[PDB]
């Protein structure tokens, strides 16, 4: 019994490190793609004022 | 924002299972034990320990000693009152 659950936690330990980093990571792009974002916004209202 | 994570941060309770303090026991438990040894103590010689071996252990519960010890105080008495009292 004891075995089984000792089993299963030397592969957790190893892959757990790869998800936290792919986390925060992942994480950190999307704090880029707000930039983006804004790029976006402006145009639509400039075509909007425009249109009235 | 926060990427914590519990899998990892748990290995002061990979200590703190029950059947550790089992497991801890027990390879001390077996750590110099036979595992039915060859052959101890069964039989030995005390020349009265081969009496017990076959009238006392756990071999034979014969009545045979019983027989034999009192078949004795039969043959005690008997010649000794005319000797002692």
């Amino acid at each position: 019994d004891r075995i089984d659950s000792v089993s299963q936690l030397q592969n957790v330990a190893e892959t757990t490190k790869v998800l936290f980093d792919v986390s925060k990571e992942t994480v950190e792009l999307e704090s880029e793609a707000f930039e983006l974002k804004q790029k976006v916004e402006l145009a639509h209202e400039a075509k909007a004022v425009l249109d009235s | 924002v926060s990427t914590l994570i519990p899998p990892k941060v748990v290995s002061s309770k990979n200590i703190g299972s029950a059947p550790n303090a089992k497991r801890i026991a027990n390879v001390v438990h077996f750590y110099k034990s036979l595992p039915q040894g060859p052959a101890p103590a069964i039989k030995a010689n005390t020349r009265l320990a081969r009496y017990k071996a076959k009238y006392f252990d756990g071999d034979n519960a014969s009545g045979k000693p019983l027989w034999h010890f009192a078949l004795g105080i039969i043959a005690f008495g008997y010649s000794m009152e005319y000797y002692f009292h």
